[PDB]
């Protein structure tokens, strides 16, 4: 499924436990310049291929935070997927194809109130009624 | 601080002269205000037009007595 | 760590200094064992003057714990 | 509204002077 | 002196300023009970 | 609501509800919230500025 | 670390001080206690913290009054 | 999962797509602010709820709010 | 008053704590002499001096003459810093000025804080000692 070269680290106990077989894993991509040292998520050191490189990790949060180091590498192609125990492999960050600190269009507007926080109801005008305060 | 330093008599000590008021006002001798109940002239004494306090022999006998918890000395 | 070494020097030189002139380190050699040993005593202003205890060798203070006075006998 | 403020100083000095009732009963004054 | 204007300013900062004026009233309060100790009342004539 | 002129903010999840702003700058475009408004006080934030509406102000002579 | 000075205090005031006679028999300060009485809780609480602390606090009008003036304000 | 709900009082800095440690949030075209952008929360499901995008926030209370909700493997953080 | 109070002067045991008395300060008469002036107090049982507080002029050195001097010095103390606040605020640098104190502006308000309770009756009544409520910040409901 994925193409890539596991970065060089002798293994650490801080890998990924018995969820990523029954329940979700994650992996992350990227390509590199040269062949450089940086850390793992999961703590040591480990040393990046020149070319491409995969990195199966337990949390997403893992793999933004390593593509969070990896941007002071000046490595900006990282790509982050989900994968699940039948197999089946998601792609999920970035999700548009663009970063989502830039907009892009065909993104639409999800859970936006057009409304001040102030302006909320009361939580008891919206009691036994199945709502919250912030709904819409 | 200051029986600490061997001088007790320098604490400042204040008297509640206003809970002993109170305890004064329901017949209690010890303090010697001679106020509302423990004044026998008062008119909250004999209760004067009627003079149907039946309570207050036994309630002054209760309270006059120290040999129980009803209005302690302070 | 210049400034810290004056600080701690200040504060050793200070303790000798309150053996020197407020203890009763001579009344102490002449009697180890029956003279306790003190510096710092105490002005008298709010009765705290009861703290200047009858340490011994004819002298009022109080009884010091660091044990200035060994290292001074054994220096 | 009512700069006199002429109902909660009414209840005001009537608790004022049951004060100052309760102590004429303490210094003696009135017996 | 350009230095003594940084050094009254150093004195007019808070810890300094502080450590001076409750310096002066502990020493005002510790001399009044050096000379007039023990006075738990004022006395009346 | 002119550029410099003092006034005072009627939002009430602001921290200076009822506190006296200086309006900075005042936006065209249309936008809901266009009063650039600035403070001698910093929220919890640290922060000194909001944009607010026009409807969220009182000038303040 | 509060453990650790605590069982040299009772240990060697319970095993070790104490005077010697011209007999030759020792009489320590806690007199032994700390064999059977520091196995349980209730033992240091007892014979430790409230046996021990009668000094702190019997100390005001002496000239240990401030070190029970310290106890109380450093409780 | 937690709730991630954004207001219109936002004037689109981008800061809390930028503080979010899982990607929540991005920015969508808009027309209320002059920024010409709103925040967007549609993977809430990945949101742990720590808060940094309500850190990140700028405008006098808050944009964007995180409502503490159900709890996930996602959402309580588990490699496990 | 209440519960066995007698003068100082009549009580034995007053009289017993007032033999062995320790000297308060460096002279040796300072025992005796806090006693002396204790004497025309009220006495408990134990020997020591209760004072009365309730405001009786035969009593007023216990509690009331303590109380005048005392707000005196506290109305003074709050005064100034408030009339120093209200100085520096017009300053530009405000909160520069609180880290750093200006003697040129709080040396004469220092000096002049004799006259706080007639400068806070002339503030009372002039109305500029409070702030108006819809002036002032308050909270969500
Ligand atoms: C305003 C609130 C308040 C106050 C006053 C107290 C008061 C007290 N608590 Mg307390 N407590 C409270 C709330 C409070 N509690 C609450 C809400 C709880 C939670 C339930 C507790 C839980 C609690 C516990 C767990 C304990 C206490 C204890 C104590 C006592 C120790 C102090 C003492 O003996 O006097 C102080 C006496 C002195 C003589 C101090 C004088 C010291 C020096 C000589 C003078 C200092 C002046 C000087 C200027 C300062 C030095 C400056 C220097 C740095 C230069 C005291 C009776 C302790 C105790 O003793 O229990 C037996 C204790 O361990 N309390
Ligand atoms: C907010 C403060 C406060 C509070 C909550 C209490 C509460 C109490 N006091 Mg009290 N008291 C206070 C201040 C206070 N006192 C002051 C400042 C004094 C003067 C030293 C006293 C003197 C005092 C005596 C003599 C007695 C009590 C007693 C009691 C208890 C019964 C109720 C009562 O008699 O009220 C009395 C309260 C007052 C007379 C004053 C009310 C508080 C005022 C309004 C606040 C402003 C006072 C002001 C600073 C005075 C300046 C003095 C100057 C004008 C001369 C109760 C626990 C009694 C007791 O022991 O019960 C067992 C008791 O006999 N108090
Ligand atoms: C560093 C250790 C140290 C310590 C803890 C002490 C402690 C003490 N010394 Mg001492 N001393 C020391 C070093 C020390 N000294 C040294 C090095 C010398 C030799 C110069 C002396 C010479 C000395 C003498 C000659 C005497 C003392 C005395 C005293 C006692 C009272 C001091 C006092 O009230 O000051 C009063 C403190 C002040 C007035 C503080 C002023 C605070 C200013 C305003 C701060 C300035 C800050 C800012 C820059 C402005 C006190 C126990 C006296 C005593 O009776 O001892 C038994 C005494 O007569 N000391
Ligand atoms: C309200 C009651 C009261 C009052 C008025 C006092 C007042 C006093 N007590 Mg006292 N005391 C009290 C209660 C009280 N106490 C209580 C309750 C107890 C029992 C716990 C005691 C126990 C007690 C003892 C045991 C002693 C005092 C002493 C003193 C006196 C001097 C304080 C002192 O040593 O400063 C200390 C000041 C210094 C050490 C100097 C200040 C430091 C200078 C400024 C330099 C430090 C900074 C500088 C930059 C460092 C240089 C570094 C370099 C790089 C530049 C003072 C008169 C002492 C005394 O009598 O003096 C002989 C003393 O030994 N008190
Ligand atoms: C408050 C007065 C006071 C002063 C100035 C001293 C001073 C001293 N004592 Mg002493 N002592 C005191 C009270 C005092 N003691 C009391 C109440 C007792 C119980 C009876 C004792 C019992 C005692 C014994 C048993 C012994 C001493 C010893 C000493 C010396 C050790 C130096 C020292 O303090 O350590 C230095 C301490 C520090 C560096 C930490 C103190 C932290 C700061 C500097 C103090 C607070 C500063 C300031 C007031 C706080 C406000 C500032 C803050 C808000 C920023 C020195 C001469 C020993 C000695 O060798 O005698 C010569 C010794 O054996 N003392
Ligand atoms: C409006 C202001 C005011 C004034 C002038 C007084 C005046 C008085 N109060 Mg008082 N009090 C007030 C407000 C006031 N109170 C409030 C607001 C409360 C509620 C907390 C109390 C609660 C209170 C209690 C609980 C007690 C007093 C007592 C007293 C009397 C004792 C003072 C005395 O003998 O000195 C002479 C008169 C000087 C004005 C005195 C008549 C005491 C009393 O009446 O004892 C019999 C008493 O025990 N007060
Ligand atoms: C601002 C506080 C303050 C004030 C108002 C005073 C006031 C006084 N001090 Mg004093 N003093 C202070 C702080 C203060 N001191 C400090 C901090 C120290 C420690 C260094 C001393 C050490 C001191 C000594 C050693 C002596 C005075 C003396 C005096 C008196 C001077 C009498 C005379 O002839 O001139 C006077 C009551 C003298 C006095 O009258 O005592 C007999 C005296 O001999 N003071
Ligand atoms: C808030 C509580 C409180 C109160 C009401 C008091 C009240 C008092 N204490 Mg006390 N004390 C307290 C806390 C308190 N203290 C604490 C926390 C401690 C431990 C550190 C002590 C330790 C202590 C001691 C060791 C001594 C006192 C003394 C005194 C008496 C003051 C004598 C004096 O100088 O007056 C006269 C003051 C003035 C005339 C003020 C003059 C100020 C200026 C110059 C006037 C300006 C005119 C305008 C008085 C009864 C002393 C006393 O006499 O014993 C009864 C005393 O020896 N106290
Ligand atoms: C300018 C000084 C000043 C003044 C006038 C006030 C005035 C007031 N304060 Mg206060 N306050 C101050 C400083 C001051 N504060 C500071 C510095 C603190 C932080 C410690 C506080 C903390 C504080 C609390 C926590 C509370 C008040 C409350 C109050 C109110 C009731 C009175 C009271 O509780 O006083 C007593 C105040 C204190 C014991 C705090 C310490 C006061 C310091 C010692 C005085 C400051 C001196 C100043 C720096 C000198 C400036 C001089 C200038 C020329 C340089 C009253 C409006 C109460 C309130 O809201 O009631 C409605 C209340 O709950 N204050
Ligand atoms: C006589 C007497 C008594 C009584 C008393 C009383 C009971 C009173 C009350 C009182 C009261 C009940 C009062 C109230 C008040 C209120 C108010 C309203 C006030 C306020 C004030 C102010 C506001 C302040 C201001 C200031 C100043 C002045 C200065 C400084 C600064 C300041 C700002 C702080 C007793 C028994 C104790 C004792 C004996 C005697
Ligand atoms: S709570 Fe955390 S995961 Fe959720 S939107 Fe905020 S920063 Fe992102």
């Amino acid at each position: 499924t994925l193409s890539g070269k596991t970065p060089l680290f002798a293994g650490s106990t801080g890998g990924l436990l018995t969820k990523a077989v029954e329940e979700e894993k994650y992996a992350i991509t990227w390509t590199s310049p040269k062949a450089q040292v940086f850390e793992l998520p999961t703590g040591g050191a480990a040393t990046m291929h020149e070319g491409e490189n995969l990195l199966y990790i337990a949390r997403k949060e893992y793999g933004i935070a390593l593509g969070g180091q990896l941007r002071k590498f000046k490595i900006t192609n990282y790509k982050i997927y989900r994968i699940l125990p039948s197999g089946e492999t998601t792609f999920i960050h970035p999700a548009d194809g663009v970063f989502p600190e830039k907009v892009n269009a065909g993104r639409e507007k999800v859970r936006f109130n057009a409304r001040s926080i102030g302006e909320n109801p009361n939580p008891s005008q919206v009691k036994f009624s199945g709502k919250a305060t912030y709904d819409a | 601080v200051v029986v600490a330093f061997g001088t007790p008599e320098k604490q400042i000590l204040i008297e509640p002269v206003f809970a002993q008021f109170i305890q004064a006002a329901h017949g209690k001798v010890l303090y010697g205000l001679d106020t509302l109940l423990s004044n026998p002239d008062s008119v909250a004494y004999t209760a004067y037009p009627n003079y149907a306090n039946v309570w207050l022999p036994g309630w002054l006998d209760a309270i006059n007595s120290g040999t129980n918890s009803l209005f302690l000395t302070i | 760590h210049f400034g810290h070494l004056a600080v701690v020097t200040i504060w050793l030189s200070g303790m000798i200094f309150h053996g020197a002139k407020f203890s009763n380190y001579e009344a102490w050699l002449s009697d180890p064992l029956n003279v306790r040993p003190s510096a710092q005593v105490v002005w008298p202003i709010v009765g705290q003057d009861i703290l200047n205890g009858d340490v011994g060798g004819g002298f009022h203070g109080i009884q010091i714990t660091s044990g200035l006075f060994q290292v001074w006998r054994g220096w | 509204a009512k700069p006199p403020y002429t109902f909660r100083t009414g209840w005001a000095l009537l608790l004022l002077a049951v004060n100052f009732l309760v102590a004429a009963y303490y210094f003696h004054i009135i017996q | 002196a350009d230095q003594s204007s940084y050094l009254i300013k150093f004195i007019s900062t808070a810890p300094v300023a502080a450590t001076i004026w409750l310096t002066i009233t502990a020493g005002i309060l510790i001399e009044f009970n050096r000379f007039f100790p023990d006075l738990l009342f004022h006395p009346l004539p | 609501v002119q550029r410099g002129s003092k006034v005072r903010i009627l939002r009430p999840e602001s921290y200076w509800f009822q506190d006296v702003g200086t309006v900075a700058s005042v936006d065209q475009s249309g936008i809901k919230y266009p009063v650039i408004v600035r403070f001698d006080k910093v929220n919890y934030a640290g922060i000194n500025t909001n944009n607010f509406a026009v409807d969220e102000l009182i000038e303040v002579e | 670390l509060s453990i650790v000075i605590f069982h040299f205090s009772w240990k060697m005031q319970s095993d070790v001080w104490g005077t010697v006679d011209a007999a030759g028999n020792v009489s320590h300060i806690t007199g032994g206690n700390f064999a059977q009485s520091a196995i349980t809780i209730n033992g240091w609480l007892r014979d430790f913290l409230w046996a021990q602390a009668s000094q702190v606090i019997n100390s005001y009008g002496s000239a240990l009054s401030a070190y029970g003036l310290m106890f109380l304000g450093a409780h | 999962s937690h709730t991630v709900k954004i207001y219109d009082t936002c004037i689109g800095c981008t800061q809390c797509v930028r503080a979010c440690p899982t990607d929540v949030l991005e920015m969508v075209p808009w027309d209320g602010c002059k920024a010409a952008q709103v925040a967007s929360s549609p993977r809430t499901e990945d949101c742990v709820g720590c808060k940094r995008c309500e850190t990140a926030c700028p405008t006098d209370f808050l944009s964007i709010r995180v409502y503490l909700g159900a709890e996930t493997t996602r959402s309580m953080g588990l490699a496990y | 008053l209440g519960a066995d109070l007698t003068p100082c002067a009549e009580n034995p045991a007053f009289q017993a704590l007032a033999k062995n008395a320790r000297n308060t300060t460096a002279d040796p008469q300072s025992g005796q002499k806090r006693f002396e002036r204790y004497s025309q107090a009220l006495c408990g049982p134990e020997g020591y001096p209760h004072l009365i507080v309730d405001g009786r002029l035969d009593r007023a050195g216990d509690f009331l003459i303590p109380s005048i001097l005392f707000l005196y010095i506290a109305g003074w103390i709050g005064w100034v810093g408030r009339a120093y606040l209200q100085a520096i605020k017009k300053d530009s640098d405000t909160e520069q000025k609180e880290i750093q104190l200006d003697l040129g502006i709080a040396l004469p308000i220092i000096a002049t804080g004799f006259a706080w309770p007639a400068a806070a009756v002339k503030e009372l009544l002039s109305g500029e000692l409070t702030a108006k409520d819809s002036e002032i910040t308050v909270s969500p409901r």
